[PDB]
């Protein structure tokens, strides 16, 4: 089991920032990463950034050097700072944990999300 | 036309001034609190539709009965927005409009009128997606058309071979190609039909 | 007001058949037309059919000739006949009231949604 | 070797007692009943990862101790397994939209992915249905069969723009030719508009 709480969304303008936060809980230890993805209605949910267990870091091309995706494992919390917001960021952005089961499988838990909007 | 901006406004408040307003004469059994901006400036119509959505959110309905009278029984800022659309009826987004509020949690309105605005009642964020994809949609159905005629390829043939990779349609009269865009798209196709050509 | 209540989904072959039922109850007399829309995973909430409350009924393209809309006004309920059915219907199908207000617009009410998957 | 799963009703006690005893491990002990059909043969792997799927469903979690053992505890509807390999994709590829098909269908649904590029799937036969047409369109989407197209005048930079601009083509800008990819239908279409730029 893990379980994810996400929060930092808001009405930002275009130009602005937001820092989005999701605290885990469970079964920290079976994380082998955790990512956002974000979805607007009527399109795909997408990657956005990665972080996985070894720290290493992973971003959409969109998103790459105005997003950083980081880590506070004492608070067992992932955050992502995003600047330069733009129109396209517009979306809820969830918050996913990738576990390692007991059978050697992985498995994703995901939060119900926050809404990012950005206006011109 | 007419305005509103309430601050944790006592129900009753709100009633009376919306009835005074509006001419009307308002009956209660109704307790709550009202906030509302008014992002544009509202008609009677309107305006008496920001009444009754409110009103709605709170638990209460009007009973509108003999001779005017009617009975009662940042992102997160509640506002109320019109949006004038110029180019396609409002109904063809009533879908995608009902897909929006659908993720957006509750609270929030999306009103149609038969002089083809939409309003919008609800919080500022919500309000803003909706009012973008709106507007996106819009000023899609504004494309400019073009007509490019053909002195040596055929004119139903280039629509064909373009309308199967891809509007373009042809007209054999006068050997011509309908291309229906923007000066980003045409100025492209043009160059692609005479180079067919 | 007015609230509403979807059936009938559920599991088909490519071929099969399926009747969807809405139930509508509240502010009967404001619903001024009934529509059935679906909505896949990553697409656009498209309009399938529509029935006003003359009786008059309007089919999507891609639907006409397999799907009837339909009404039982002694039960307030409308119903989708779901004919032929192949896997580009698959979908959540939603019954959603368009009602007239006191002010003179208009305004939609619909319902959570009944599910259907149709495979090969 | 490969495993079977077929419970309709079963007590959850006689599920675990018949799953610990398949797979050589003691099983210490909740309340409730099982079904499963597996509409797959599947692995020990698989075997074993089912009946946790089951048992974080009825509310308990598993824990492996000392010499192999498992200590039990609290933590279109048919129930179906089914295991869909994927041939021509990394399977984590998927996962974003698979994560959106669940977040539609509802509880008790789980996908789960093998180190072997095979995705897991177990829950209604509905859900599972739906997650097999996804998984196996776009994994048959990224097998397109290629196609070299040589150019004997235009620049294939161009051509690979005007076409991408207007629409996969890419360019080779060392033997002047344009990569299509697509099927008998679409490649034919290409061909021939390539075709009429020369
Ligand atoms: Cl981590
Ligand atoms: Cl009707």
């Amino acid at each position: 089991q893990v379980q994810l709480q996400e929060s930092g969304g808001g009405l930002v303008q275009a130009g602005g920032s937001l820092r989005l936060s999701c605290a885990a809980s469970g079964s920290i230890f079976s994380i082998n990463s955790m990512d956002w993805d974000r979805q607007a209605p009527g399109k795909q949910r997408e990657l956005v950034a990665t972080i996985t267990s070894g720290g290493s870091t992973n971003y959409a091309d969109s998103v790459k050097g105005r997003f950083t995706i980081s880590r506070d494992n004492a608070k067992n919390t992932v955050y992502l700072q995003m600047n330069s917001l733009k129109p396209e960021d517009t979306a809820v952005y969830y918050c996913n944990a990738n576990v390692k089961t007991w059978a050697g499988m992985t498995r994703d838990y995901w939060g119900q999300g926050t809404q990012v909007t950005v206006s011109s | 036309t007419f305005t509103a901006n309430f601050k944790d406004t006592d129900l009753k408040s709100f009633i009376e001034t919306v009835g005074a307003n509006l001419n009307k004469t308002i009956i209660m059994g109704v307790q709550g609190a009202v906030s509302i901006r008014t992002m544009t400036p509202l008609n009677e119509r309107q305006y008496y539709q920001l009444f009754l959505n409110l009103l709605e959110a709170q638990g209460y309905a009007v009973v509108p009965m003999e001779n005017d009278v009617l009975k009662v029984v940042a992102g997160d800022e509640m506002v109320t927005k019109v949006v004038p659309v110029r180019n396609v009826s409002v109904r063809e987004l009533a879908p995608i409009l009902r897909q929006m509020i659908d993720s957006a949690g509750s609270g929030n309105v999306v009103n149609y009128d038969p002089s083809n605005v939409i309003m919008l009642t609800g919080r500022a964020s919500v309000v803003e997606r909706l009012t973008e994809v709106i507007q996106r949609v819009d000023h899609a159905g504004n494309r400019t058309e073009e007509v490019i005629p053909l002195d040596n390829a055929s004119a139903s043939e280039i629509a064909r071979v373009l309308e199967s990779l891809t509007q373009i349609v042809a007209d054999e009269r006068t050997n011509s190609v309908i291309v229906s865009g923007d000066p980003a798209t045409r100025d492209k196709m043009r160059r692609l039909i005479r180079r067919l050509d």
